[PDB]
């Protein structure tokens, strides 16, 4: 009966791309390692897959994975039980350390570059011809910590110029000194700007970038995990 | 076992109940005050259900169907056997999912994350609570609600649309249908423009989101953008479900004739309504 | 409460962005279309350019020559009357020939010809398009994945219209051109072929169909869960993982057990979707030239 071959066919055919689905799924923090960093022993079922290369835009080179995995930072947090499967208590200051959902991965540290070759974000100030075309434009206002004090003000906002949107903006601080917070974690209002996130004496600590005009993929994830960190670690001023 | 950059998010904190009490995890699983109420309330419905499959006599999976309360029962409480296992599995999955649910906050209170995923399964949840909670009280009985078996509550569904004609009529249900066939477009074409970007012809550089913006402007004159895609999706599918359990709780209750019919009031329209020629005249 | 990132607070428009050129013939692509505001709250606010090479030029005259035929056929059948048109437009129909003409083309044009001719249109008009989206990416040096999910729709498409229809042996077995009516003949399918219900390949269509709802609820929720991260960033996020993938990662596999990658979850997308009309075709194409009788087949097998 053609039907039941072709069925039986199928889910011949099902198995073996979900065996390929989870496999090419496994390219990135396999194999899986026990709490203190070594192989563990239970790897699954699945093989790792064979390695594939990716070709790197603008001659940025090559990442081949799976591939040699390392946290390549200190992670400054401690076991808080005698076996497996319990949390891990940071040993410091968790925003400054940069754990838990204040986490932030060791990225390249340089700009990501659109198709043409130019950084991708920039500042609207030095993005040629863009301007805010819709909605309250937020530079020029104050910028609210939930501890319900005035942290900075905008001075500008970061584009996104392949995708034509706002991804930070850029708030200076009392001191002079700017500091970039991610779109997603401000609320823009007609009077100001409010970051439930952040109390405003935890502004000084977003990490900085080491050039005022560019923002490389390593600051944009120690800035965002930073600020996303405040909701649970800012709470008490909240 | 833990992904190699795994343990620098395993802190504690994030719970909305106990404390730290139930703060930990089971191999890959995070478990919490809900996962305990997820084990809790799946384990019971599961019994349950192998039950109700010993009272109806069979073991086979294809066969083991476990009814809601006739009609007769109306909106109140039936012999185990005859509905009350229905009842009572029901409270599970309802107490099951939402425990899922919350458990998803927890989760995403540790991570640092937005709460749109828990948001998102929320719609689901209402699906199904449409189906066996609110159309089957406001018809006045649990009878209305659909079985737990794999077949059988296909006949539920083929019964069910058969009583109002050609189901295909619902207006709701026209609508909810173009969410999940448009949502299955805009999902095969998002997987195949990241990878196809990202799997470029042998030999050459990854394409970038400029590559992406261009590819679609070429081929239909628009792109939507990242963060536009993932928006899209997300608000395809739940309104392919909001406008699925809106189409049910009409059904039954505010209509109960056959749908083909209710498309009469617009060619009943006097302005055109007696004009010979067409179809209808 | 907090931005949900449903709707952008703020819009900022910049140039015109003409794309990238690769081994485009930019000779074919037109200039920017205007700024859609409205959009802007949601995605892109730009429109266009487009590229309308020669290929473009014929799928776009196909396909509208397809509407037209059917559209004049159902101005035809309002007897030319505006009034009765509107009122009337879910019921009209332009129906294949009856059976009695078998495959061949002698049918008159208002009893099966319009709806072959109508047909021919659709056909060119498809797979030029089909041809269409290999083709840009070709020129952007992309991989082909688009043509190849593309081929997956074209296939139930194929086999409802031409391939079944062909092996049935009449253009009768196809589907007419109306709302309405489209809509009878899907219910009449089903019934003719003892529900297919029973069909395990329509069973599996609905379990994608259902499947790219649930898949693109939690890809598209994950995504804006961790866009305060850049996490819509996938490409970037694919080249050098940042927090963002990791928490996206670490969500599932806390709540399920298991976890994908931001490239692996495309390639779990692609195929719950794809499935959905690849299963779905040969469920319909089976049905009549193999199985008569679903719930029947079902009892034997
Ligand atoms: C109707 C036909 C429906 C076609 C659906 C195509 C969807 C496929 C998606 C896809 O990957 O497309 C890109 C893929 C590569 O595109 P590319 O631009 O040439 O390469 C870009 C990069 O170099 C390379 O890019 P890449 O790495 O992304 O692609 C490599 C890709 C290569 O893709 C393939 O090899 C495709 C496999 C074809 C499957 C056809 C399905 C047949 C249905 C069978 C069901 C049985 C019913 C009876 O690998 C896979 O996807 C693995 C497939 C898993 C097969 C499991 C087999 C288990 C057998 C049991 C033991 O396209 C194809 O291979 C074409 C398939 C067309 C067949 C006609
Ligand atoms: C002859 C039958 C009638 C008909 C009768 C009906 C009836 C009757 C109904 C539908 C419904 C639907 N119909 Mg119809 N329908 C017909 C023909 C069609 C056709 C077609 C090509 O012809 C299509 C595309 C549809 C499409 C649809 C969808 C819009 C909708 C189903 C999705 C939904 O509600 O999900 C909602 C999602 C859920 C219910 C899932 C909830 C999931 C829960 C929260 C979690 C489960 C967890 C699980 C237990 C754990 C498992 C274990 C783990 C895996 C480990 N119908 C014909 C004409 N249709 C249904 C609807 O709108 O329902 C509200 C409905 O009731
Ligand atoms: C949605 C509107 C109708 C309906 C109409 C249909 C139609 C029509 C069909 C199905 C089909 C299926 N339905 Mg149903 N179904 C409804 C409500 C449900 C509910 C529910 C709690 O609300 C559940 C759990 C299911 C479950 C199922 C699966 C048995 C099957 C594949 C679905 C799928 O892959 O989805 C997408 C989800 C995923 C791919 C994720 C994986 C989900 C797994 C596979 C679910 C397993 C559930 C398990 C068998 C039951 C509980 C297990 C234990 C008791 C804990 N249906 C309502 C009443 N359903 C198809 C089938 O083949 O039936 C025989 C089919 O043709
Ligand atoms: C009474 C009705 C019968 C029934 C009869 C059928 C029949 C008959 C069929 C389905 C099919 C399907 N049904 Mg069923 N079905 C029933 C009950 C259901 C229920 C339910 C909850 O009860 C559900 C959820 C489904 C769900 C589904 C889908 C999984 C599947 C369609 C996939 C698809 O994406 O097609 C939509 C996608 C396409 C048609 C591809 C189109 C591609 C082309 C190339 C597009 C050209 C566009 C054109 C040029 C116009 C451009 C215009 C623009 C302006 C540019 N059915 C009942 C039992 N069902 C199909 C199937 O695959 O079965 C196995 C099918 O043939
Ligand atoms: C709102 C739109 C779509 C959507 C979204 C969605 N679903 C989701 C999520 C989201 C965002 C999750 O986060 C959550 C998830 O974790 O996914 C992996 C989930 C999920 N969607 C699931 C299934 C599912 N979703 C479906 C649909 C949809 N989900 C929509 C299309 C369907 C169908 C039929 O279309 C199914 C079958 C689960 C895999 C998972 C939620 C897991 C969960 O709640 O676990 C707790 C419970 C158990 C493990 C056991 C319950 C056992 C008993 C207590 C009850 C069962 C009795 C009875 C109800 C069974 C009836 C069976 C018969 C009908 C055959
Ligand atoms: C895997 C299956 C799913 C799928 C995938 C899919 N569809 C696709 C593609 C892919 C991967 C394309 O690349 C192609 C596209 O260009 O998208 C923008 C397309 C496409 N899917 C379309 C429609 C479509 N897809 C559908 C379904 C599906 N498509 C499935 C859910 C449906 C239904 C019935 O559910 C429809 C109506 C077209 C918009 C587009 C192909 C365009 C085309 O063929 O144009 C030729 C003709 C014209 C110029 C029409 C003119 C009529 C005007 C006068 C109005
Ligand atoms: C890179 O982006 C994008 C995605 O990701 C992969 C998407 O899924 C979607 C979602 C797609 C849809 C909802 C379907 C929309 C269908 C069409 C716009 C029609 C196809 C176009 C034509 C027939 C030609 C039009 C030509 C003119 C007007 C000249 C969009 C818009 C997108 O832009
Ligand atoms: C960019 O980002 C993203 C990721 O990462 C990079 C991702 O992974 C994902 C996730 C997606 C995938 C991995 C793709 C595959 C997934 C699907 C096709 C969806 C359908 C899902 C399933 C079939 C799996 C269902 C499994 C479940 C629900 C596991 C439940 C079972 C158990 C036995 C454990 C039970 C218990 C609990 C509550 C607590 C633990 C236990 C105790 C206390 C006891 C997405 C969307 C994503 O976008
Ligand atoms: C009032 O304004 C004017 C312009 C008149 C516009 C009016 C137009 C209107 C109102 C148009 C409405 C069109 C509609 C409603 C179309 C609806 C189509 C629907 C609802 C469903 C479509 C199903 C069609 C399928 C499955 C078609 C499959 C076709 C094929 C597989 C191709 C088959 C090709 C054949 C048989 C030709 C073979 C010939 C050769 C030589 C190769
Ligand atoms: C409906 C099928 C989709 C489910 C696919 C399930 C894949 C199970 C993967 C388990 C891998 C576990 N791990 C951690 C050991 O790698
Ligand atoms: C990548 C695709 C993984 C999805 C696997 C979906 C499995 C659900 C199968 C359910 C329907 C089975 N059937 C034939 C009895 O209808
Ligand atoms: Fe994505």
């Amino acid at each position: 009966d053609l039907a039941s071959l072709a069925i039986y066919s199928f889910w011949i055919f099902l198995a073996g791309l979900i065996y390929y689905l989870q496999t090419e799924n496994m390219r990135e923090g396999y194999p899986l390692e026990n709490e203190d960093g070594t192989p563990a022993a239970n790897q699954g079922p699945f093989p790792l897959p064979k390695p594939k290369t990716f070709i790197l835009p603008h001659g940025r080179g090559t990442l081949t994975v799976p591939g040699p995995e390392s946290e390549d930072r200190p992670i400054a947090l401690a076991r808080t039980a005698v076996s497996e499967g319990f949390p891990h208590a940071p040993t410091g200051d968790p925003m400054k350390d940069g754990v838990g959902p204040a986490s932030w991965v060791a990225r390249r540290d340089l700009p990501e570059l659109d198709g043409h070759g130019h950084n991708k974000i920039k500042p609207m100030k030095a993005a040629a011809g863009f301007h805010v075309s819709a909605g309250k434009n937020p530079i020029g206002l104050p910028v609210r910590g939930c501890d319900l004090e005035i942290a900075g003000k905008v001075v500008d906002i970061w584009v996104d110029i392949p995708e034509q949107m706002a991804r930070f903006l850029e708030v200076e601080l009392k001191d002079g000194s700017t500091r970039l917070l991610p779109m997603q974690m401000v609320k823009v209002q007609s009077n100001r700007v409010h970051v439930n996130a952040l109390s405003s004496d935890l502004f000084a600590g977003i990490p900085t970038i080491k050039s005022p005009t560019e923002v490389t993929l390593l600051e944009e994830d120690k800035i965002c995990g930073y600020v996303a960190g405040g909701l649970m670690y800012a709470a008490p001023k909240r | 076992a833990l992904l190699s950059f795994e343990r620098k998010y395993r802190v504690p904190g994030g719970t909305l109940v106990g404390g730290n009490l139930f703060d930990f995890w089971v191999g890959p699983f995070y478990v919490g005050f809900f996962g305990v109420a997820t084990f809790f309330f799946a384990a019971l419905g599961i019994i349950l259900i192998a039950w109700s499959a010993v009272l109806q006599g069979t073991w086979n999976p294809q066969l083991i169907s476990v009814y809601p309360p006739a009609l007769e029962y109306g909106l109140g409480g039936a012999p185990l056997a005859k509905g009350g296992l229905w009842q009572i599995i029901t409270i599970c999955a309802t107490g099951a999912f939402v425990s899922w649910a919350l458990r998803e906050v927890e989760i995403c209170r540790k991570l640092g994350i937005g709460y749109h995923i828990p948001f998102a399964f929320a719609f689901a949840i209402l699906a199904y609570l449409t189906l066996v909670l609110f159309r089957p009280v406001m018809m006045g009985a649990w009878g209305y609600a659909f079985p737990y078996g794999i077949w059988t509550h296909l006949d539920w569904v083929s019964n069910t649309g058969y009583t109002y004609g050609n189901f295909h009529y619902n207006p709701a249900h026209m609508i909810a249908i173009s969410f999940f066939f448009t949502n299955a477009l805009a999902l095969a074409l998002h997987g195949a423009l990241v990878l196809s970007a990202a799997n470029p012809e042998k030999g050459k550089e990854m394409r970038t989101p400029d590559h992406e913006n261009t590819f679609f402007r070429d081929l239909v004159g628009y792109s939507i953008g990242t963060l536009g895609i993932h928006r899209l999706g997300l608000l395809l599918s739940l309104s392919a479900v909001f406008f699925s359990a809106l189409c049910m709780i009409i059904t039954g209750t505010i209509w109960f004739d056959q749908w083909v019919d209710w498309w009469q009031w617009w060619v009943k329209l006097p302005w055109w309504a007696n004009i010979p020629g067409g179809i209808n005249g | 409460a907090e931005y949900q990132n449903i709707f952008s607070q703020v819009q900022v428009r910049g140039p015109a962005d003409l794309g990238m050129t690769e081994d485009v013939n930019l000779a074919n692509r037109s200039g920017v279309g205007p700024f859609s505001t409205l959009l802007g709250w949601f995605g892109n606010a730009q429109l266009g350019p487009i590229y309308l090479g020669s290929l473009g030029v014929l799928s776009l005259f196909s396909g509208l020559m397809w509407f037209f035929t059917i559209g004049i056929w159902f101005w035809y059948q309002a007897g030319w009357n505006p009034a009765v048109f509107l009122r009337d437009l879910f019921f009209f129909s332009l129906e294949p020939p009856a059976p009695e003409y078998g495959l061949s083309f002698a049918a008159p044009l208002k009893e099966g010809g319009l709806w072959l001719i109508a047909s021919f249109f659709m056909f060119v008009a498809v797979w030029s398009w089909w041809g269409r989206t290999y083709l840009r990416a070709q020129a952007l040096g992309m991989g082909k994945h688009t043509a190849w999910a593309f081929l997956s729709a074209i296939w139930l498409w194929m086999v409802l219209g031409f391939i079944r229809p062909i092996l049935m042996g009449s253009w009768s077995e196809a589907v007419p051109y109306g709302i309405f009516s489209h809509l009878d003949w899907t219910n009449n399918f089903s019934l003719v072929h003892g529900n297919l219900f029973y069909n395990p390949f329509h069973g599996l269509s609905i379990a994608f169909l259902y499947g790219s709802a649930l898949l693109f609820a939690m890809h598209g929720a994950t995504i804006l869960a961790v866009s305060r991260f850049g996490g819509e960033c996938e490409l970037e996020q694919i080249a050098d993982r940042g927090t963002a993938a990791e928490r996206a990662a670490l969500f599932w596999r806390w709540t399920m057990g298991f976890n994908a990658t931001m490239e692996g979850i495309h390639r779990w997308a692609i195929w719950m979707a794809v499935l959905v009309t690849l299963t779905g075709g040969i469920g319909i194409l089976l049905s009549g030239t193999v199985v008569d009788n679903w719930y029947v087949w079902g009892q034997n097998h």
